[PDB]
């Protein structure tokens, strides 16, 4: 039961989902793609172009990421994403129910 | 990951065995009332009488295919086969054969043949004609090539399962893209065109007749590579 | 996406723009943004109708998405000011209109969706708020005075002025004892 | 169907985003007014658009003579204008039925000779 | 299944996820007195209840209970 | 202790390629992984509980938290009205309204009822 004393919102860590698991699942999804050649070279700091994701392949990967993570990502957020780091950060910090 | 063993009163696979009827798992043990157990236990089935009955009175091994290469009998002494339909052809044959038993039988048995016909008419025109009948009419049971005529003989299933062969000139064959016919015959392809290949439709320009080839049909490499067809 | 297509009195053109591209004014978008957003919208709609649909055919879904992908690759290659690219955009906008489904599934993670705002989350201001001292202790001195300000009582939550004159116990002793003692000493 | 571009004469707020209004009518209080201090006397800053909407209707006015008839829909405006006449004519037509039948008619009946409802009528010695 | 629980201000008298420790005694002292009140209402109303005759009973037209027309 | 173990600047999948390695059969290998074997028991609340109970009948979910342990289950709370429980004002508005109610009820009982 909640104590009779005043308790404030506890933002433990900005991530609502395990960021490590989110990053690993996203990297596996990216590696599944045909254009992606070396899964080893993919890191959170790696840009989409350098890992080999074309602008058109990016939207496909992001749609499948939405399906995998049970969320919908706005075009503005998807265009703002510049690295796997930003992608995983946004997904992990996203409250799946908005 | 499973922690059922940590509790003495937790459910067990012995408790889940009853779900094997509704759930598919590899066999674990044979019950006393299984067909296999009954046959292997009861000495009656071991009798040579029953064994010989099993050996003779059932589907024969002769009709069983024995290789991945099939050379059906030539239609003409100079022709060579190219395409042949295995399963959908037999299914269509057996379906159209019903018109030789159900129809006369319906006439001689039903109290109200007119009622049966009145029910069948709209049934044929919706959900049956496009479903099976038109596809069967345009279905190619077999295709051979006669080189001396430079023609192709196509075998088709007719009314009551009758098989008839027709000749078409190779110069009159054209490829009809599926885009040109999808809108015209959406219903046909919607409910009945699944068996035949959508992107491998041909037609005879002179007679305006289509040719549907089964997806699970056998093609001959030599027949395809023959210069007449290339 | 805010998923407010059927609310706020959008016209059909505005709704079509919202569906095809995230914006209601696609002119502001550049070539790459237009192409990528239209490709994403087309893939989303094809997935909705041919994967999560009525007796969906996965082989047909694969063929359709492959054709769409080839077409959109060609569109991206094409220059922005080309009638061919305009024709491609019109074709796929028409496809989006054709596949438009009233009461289409809206994910619960998007704004304005069903169940979007079922709960009101209380802020730390409300959580801290406690004018009476039952939950958060209340000083007898209502507030803590700050330097450079006078010491004033906090405004009460209830400001009713239906107050009597101050009440005292019956037979309350109130004689001016200090004055009496000083006068007695003075004599 | 109603859209801002094609409404023409059925006015409504435009959908295009606009900058906040610099000047707008605001709440004003009588001089030396006693402030209202309920629930701790906490006052929030008012939204300019909301305040503008609050005070817009009170100050709205017709620009030119005769604009009222044209504004909105002429047919509906005329019907609203004639509504009292329609009500009076309906009442008279209904009263025709009362006259021909014998039921209640629209009149100030005077059954009581000025005797009010349950009034105390007494005299003094 | 349900939504994630979030803090509710103490000062606010709201029903979000309210569970009472003494709910058993509260139910006991809210049920029986209500039952007694309804029993009193029921016995008061039964005085003005009407039922048709039973299976083996017929209404005599001249009996007082039988309906009577107004006598001018 | 809310710091998160997240690996950056280092690869997370050790497979050189999807085709050469039979990933479709053996999946992806993990590198720099923070393995944490969690054996939390679902239905712990159900363990040793009678069938006819709220926990079994309604709250028999995987990871249900009991009220005694759930920190966000609320007991009755809040102030009924805006009046301060400890107020030093000799305010009489509440007494006046209570008197009005009581006198109205008494007048009905003693003059009108029956
Ligand atoms: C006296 C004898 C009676 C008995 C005989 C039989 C009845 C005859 C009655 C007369 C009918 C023909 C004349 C009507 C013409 C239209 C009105 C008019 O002139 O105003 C200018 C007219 C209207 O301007 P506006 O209203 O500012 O335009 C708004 C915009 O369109 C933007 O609009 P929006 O998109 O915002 O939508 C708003 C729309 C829709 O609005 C709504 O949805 C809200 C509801 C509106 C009212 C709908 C009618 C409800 C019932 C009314 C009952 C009245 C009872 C009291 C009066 C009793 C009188 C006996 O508002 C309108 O309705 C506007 C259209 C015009 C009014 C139509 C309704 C009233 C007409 C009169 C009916 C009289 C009935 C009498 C009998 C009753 C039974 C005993 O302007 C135009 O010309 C523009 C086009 C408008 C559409 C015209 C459609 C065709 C009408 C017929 C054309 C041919 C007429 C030939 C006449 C020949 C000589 C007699
Ligand atoms: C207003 C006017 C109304 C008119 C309504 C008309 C309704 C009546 C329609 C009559 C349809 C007649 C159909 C003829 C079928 C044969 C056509 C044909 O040539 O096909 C050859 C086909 C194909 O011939 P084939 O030469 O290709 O090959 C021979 C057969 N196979 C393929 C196996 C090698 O052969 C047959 O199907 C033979 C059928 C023989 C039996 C026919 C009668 C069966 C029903 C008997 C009565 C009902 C059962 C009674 C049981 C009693 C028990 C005690
Ligand atoms: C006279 C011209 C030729 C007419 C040919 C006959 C119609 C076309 C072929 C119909 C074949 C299917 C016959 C199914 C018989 C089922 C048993 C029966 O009720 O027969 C007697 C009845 C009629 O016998 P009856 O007339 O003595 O019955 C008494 C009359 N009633 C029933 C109206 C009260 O059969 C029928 O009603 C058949 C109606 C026509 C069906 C047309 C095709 C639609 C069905 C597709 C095939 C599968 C149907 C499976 C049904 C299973 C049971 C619900
Ligand atoms: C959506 C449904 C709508 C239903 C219709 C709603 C009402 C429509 C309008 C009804 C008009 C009725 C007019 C007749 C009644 C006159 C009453 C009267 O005595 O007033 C005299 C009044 C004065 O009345 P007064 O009060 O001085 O009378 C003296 C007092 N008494 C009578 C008691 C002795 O004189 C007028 O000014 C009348 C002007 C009339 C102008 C022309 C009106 C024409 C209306 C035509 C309507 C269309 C035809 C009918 C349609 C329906 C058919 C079923
Ligand atoms: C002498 C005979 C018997 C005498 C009894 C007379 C009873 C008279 C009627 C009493 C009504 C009491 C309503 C209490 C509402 C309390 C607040 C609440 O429920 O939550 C509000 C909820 C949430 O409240 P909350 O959770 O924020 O706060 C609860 C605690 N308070 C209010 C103190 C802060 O808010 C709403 O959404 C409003 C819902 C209102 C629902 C009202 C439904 C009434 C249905 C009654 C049906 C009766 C049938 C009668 C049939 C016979 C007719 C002749
Ligand atoms: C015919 C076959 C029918 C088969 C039905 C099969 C099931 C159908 C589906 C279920 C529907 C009913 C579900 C009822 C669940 C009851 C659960 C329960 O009783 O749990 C025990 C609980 C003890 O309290 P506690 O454990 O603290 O509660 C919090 C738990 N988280 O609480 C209790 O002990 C309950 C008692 C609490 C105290 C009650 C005090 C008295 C209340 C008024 C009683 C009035 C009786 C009037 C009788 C009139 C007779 C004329
Ligand atoms: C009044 C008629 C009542 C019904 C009569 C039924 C007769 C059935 C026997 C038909 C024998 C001749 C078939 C000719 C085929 C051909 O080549 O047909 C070719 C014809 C002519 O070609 P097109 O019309 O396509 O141009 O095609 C037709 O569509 C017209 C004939 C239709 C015959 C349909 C027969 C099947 C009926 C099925 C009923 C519903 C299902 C019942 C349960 C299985
Ligand atoms: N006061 C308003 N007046 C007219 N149209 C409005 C008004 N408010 C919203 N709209 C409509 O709301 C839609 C915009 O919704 P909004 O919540 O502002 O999100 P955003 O502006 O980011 O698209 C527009 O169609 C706009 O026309």
């Amino acid at each position: 039961y909640a104590p009779q004393k005043v308790v404030l919102r506890n933002e433990k860590s900005g991530y609502y989902a395990n960021p490590d698991d989110v990053a690993r699942r996203l990297i596996r999804l990216i590696s599944l793609h045909d254009k992606v050649q070396n899964p080893s070279a993919i890191t959170l700091k790696s840009t989409w172009s350098e890992i080999g994701v074309d602008p058109l392949s990016y939207v496909e990967i992001m749609l499948e990421a939405e399906n995998e993570f049970y969320i919908e990502l706005a075009d503005e957020d998807l265009e703002r994403f510049r690295t796997v780091e930003d992608a995983v950060e946004f997904i992990a910090r996203n409250f799946f129910t908005n | 990951g499973d922690i059922r063993h940590k509790f003495s009163n937790e459910i067990t696979d012995d408790d889940y065995d009853y779900q094997r009827a509704m759930h598919v798992k590899p066999p674990k043990e044979e019950s006393l009332f299984q067909l296999t157990n009954i046959l292997s236990s009861v000495p009656v089935f071991k009798t040579r009488f029953f064994l010989d009955f099993i050996a003779r009175n059932l589907d024969t091994n002769s009709a069983v295919s024995t290789s991945d290469f099939v050379a059906p009998p030539r239609v003409h002494e100079n022709s060579f086969f190219v395409y042949h339909s295995r399963e959908l052809g037999n299914v269509i044959r057996k379906y159209r054969s019903l018109e030789s038993i159900v129809l006369p039988g319906a006439l001689l048995t039903f109290t109200y043949p007119l009622f049966a016909a009145f029910v069948a008419i709209p049934s044929y025109y919706f959900m049956f004609n496009a479903k099976i009948y038109e596809m069967s009419r345009r279905f190619v049971v077999r295709m051979d090539v006669l080189p001396h005529l430079e023609m192709i003989s196509v075998q088709r299933i007719g009314a009551f399962g009758i098989l008839y062969t027709k000749l078409h000139r190779i110069q009159d064959l054209e490829y009809v893209p599926f885009d040109q016919v999808k809108e015209q015959e959406n219903y046909l392809w919607a409910i009945g065109g699944h068996g035949v290949d959508n992107q491998l439709i041909f037609k005879d320009r002179s007679t305006g007749e289509f040719f549907y080839f089964e997806r699970q049909g056998v093609w001959d490499a030599k027949g395809l590579n023959h210069p007449l067809l290339n | 996406s805010k998923a407010y297509y059927f609310v706020k009195n959008f016209s059909w053109a505005e709704v079509s723009n919202l569906l095809c591209y995230g914006t209601k004014y696609p002119t502001v978008l550049n070539h790459q943004q237009k192409v990528t957003r239209l490709y994403r919208a087309t893939l989303r709609r094809v997935y909705a109708h041919q994967v999560e649909g009525y007796k969906t055919d996965f082989k047909q879904y694969n063929e359709n998405i492959t054709d769409i992908g080839k077409d959109f690759n060609k569109m991206l290659a094409l220059k922005p000011e080309s009638l061919e690219l305009q024709a491609y955009f019109k074709k796929y906008e028409d496809l989006q209109e054709e596949l438009f489904d009233p009461a289409m599934i809206i994910d619960e993670s998007r704004p304005y969706a069903a169940s979007s705002g079922r709960y009101y989350i209380f802020d730390d201001y409300l959580l801290k708020f406690d004018p009476f001292g039952f939950y958060s202790p209340k000083l007898l001195s209502e507030n803590r005075p700050e330097e450079a300000m006078p010491f004033y009582e906090d405004y009460p939550q209830n400001d009713s002025h239906w107050n009597l004159w101050e009440q005292f116990p019956e037979d309350f002793e109130d004689s001016n004892a200090e004055r009496e003692a000083i006068l007695k000493s003075n004599k | 169907n109603y859209h801002y571009d094609f409404c023409g004469r059925a006015y409504m707020g435009n959908p295009a985003v606009q900058s906040p209004p610099k000047e707008f009518f605001n709440y004003h209080y009588v001089p030396d007014n006693y402030p209202d201090a309920l629930s701790g006397f906490r006052i929030a800053y008012r939204d300019p658009f909301e305040v503008q909407h609050v005070f817009a209707y009170e100050n709205w006015e017709y620009q030119y003579d005769g604009q009222w008839w044209s504004m909105g829909s002429l047919a509906c405006n005329v019907l609203f204008f004639c509504t009292p006449l329609f009500l009076y004519l309906i009442l008279q037509v209904e009263e025709l039925n009362s006259e021909k039948r014998g039921g209640t008619s629209n009149k100030f009946y005077h059954n009581n000779a000025g005797f009010f409802h349950f009034q105390i009528y007494d005299n003094k010695q | 299944g349900g939504f994630q629980k979030y803090p509710i201000p103490r000062y606010l008298h709201v029903g979000q996820w309210i569970v009472n420790k003494n709910w058993k005694w509260n139910t006991f002292h809210m049920f029986f007195p209500t039952a007694i009140l309804c029993f009193m209402v029921w016995r008061n109303s039964m005085i003005s209840t009407a039922k048709p005759p039973n299976y083996g009973e017929y209404v005599d037209p001249q009996s007082p209970v039988a309906p009577k027309a107004i006598k001018y | 202790g809310y710091e998160v173990h997240l690996v950056k600047d280092k690869n997370l999948i050790g497979n050189k390629s999807f085709k050469d390695d039979l990933v479709a059969v053996y999946g992806f290998t993990d590198v720099n992984d923070h393995h944490h074997h969690d054996e939390t028991d679902p239905y712990h609340h159900l363990r040793g509980v009678p069938t006819l109970s709220f926990e079994r009948m309604y709250f028999a979910d995987a990871y249900y938290h009991d009220d005694t342990h759930e920190g966000l289950m609320n007991e009755p709370h809040g102030y009924l009205t805006m009046d301060d429980p400890m107020d030093l004002r000799p305010n009489y508005e509440k007494s006046a309204l209570e008197l009005l109610f009581l006198v109205s009820g008494g007048a009905i009982l003693a003059l009108m009822l029956g």
